[PDB]
């Protein structure tokens, strides 16, 4: 699984298969989202930035 | 936006959460909040006799 992102146009090849639309979420400083990076579990907290 | 006129001999104190820095301001001036501050809520006594 690997997240494209960014200014482009995306056409799903033969190959790849899309699987959510993963909508951004606006965050401020001294606020963020719980953020559980599923592949290596640790939980980040990450905040500042939109993340 | 969330504005409060403050009297002319009357202070009211609040805190940017958003970009840790503290001020009140004194006098009749009209504060105006950042996304993240808020108001310095003073309950205070009343009544009669007091309460």
């Amino acid at each position: 699984c690997w997240l494209i992102r960014g200014p482009l146009e995306y056409v799903p090849s033969a190959k790849v298969e899309v699987v959510e639309e993963r909508q951004a979420i606006p965050l401020d400083q001294n606020e963020g989202i719980y953020v559980q990076d599923v592949k290596t579990g640790k939980v980040r907290a990450v905040i500042g930035s939109t993340y | 936006v969330v504005s409060y006129r403050v009297p002319h001999n009357a202070a009211v104190q609040v805190y940017d959460y958003r970009a840790k820095r503290a001020r009140v301001v004194f006098g009749p001036e009209l504060v105006t909040l950042d996304p993240e501050e808020q108001f310095t809520v003073l309950s205070l006594s009343a009544g009669r006799p007091k309460r």
